[PDB]
């Protein structure tokens, strides 16, 4: 039960923002910007690939992702290097994996270039999904009041 | 599951 007041959220997402330990399941190209079914089908496909590679002794890449006013950033855990950066305005839909409480994904990109990024969180995925919800709503609210710049 | 209110389809 975390405090989700505006002032708290602002401090939470400013700068580097919130960091979470996880593993990259994969990135899939999808035909639309949103859709529960669209994301679940994509998640199932990406996991299918992961399972096939695991049978061959492969493992998912260890990463840490951050949620900040800069959107979602994925860093390689071993080196700390930024590998993927999806700005808030490029993220169109967030979806939890109804078959896995430790996985979620998001659709990013403009029209004609939608991609579903699938993540396997170290801990439960819920707090991450909720941070994204709070981040987006906060940015919407600040922009409406025209105070985004004064807070980011 | 939710849509991002500040997404720009452009
Ligand atoms: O026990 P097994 O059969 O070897 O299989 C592992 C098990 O499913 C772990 O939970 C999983 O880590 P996550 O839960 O964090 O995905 C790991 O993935 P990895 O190989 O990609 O680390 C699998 O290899």
């Amino acid at each position: 039960g975390q405090d989700r007041s505006e002032a708290t959220l602002i401090k939470r997402f400013k700068g580097e923002g919130v960091r979470y330990k996880a593993k990259l399941i994969g990135i899939d190209e999808v035909s639309a910007a949103r859709g529960d079914k669209l994301c679940q089908d994509s998640m199932m496909k990406l996991k299918g690939v992961v399972a096939g590679a695991r049978s061959k002794g492969e493992h998912k890449q260890k990463i840490f992702l951050t949620i900040s006013f800069g959107g979602i950033k994925i860093f390689d855990e071993k080196t700390g290097a930024l590998q993927h950066h999806h700005a808030v305005h490029e993220i169109s839909y967030i979806a939890k994996d109804i078959t896995d409480h430790r996985a979620f994904g998001y659709v990013c990109g403009k029209e004609g270039n939608h991609r579903f990024v699938a993540i396997k969180t170290a801990q439960a995925a819920e707090p991450v999904i909720l941070d994204l919800r709070d981040l987006f709503q906060l940015i919407y609210e600040l922009k409406q009041r025209e105070e985004l710049e004064k807070k980011a | 599951n939710f849509d991002n209110p500040v997404y720009r389809k452009t």
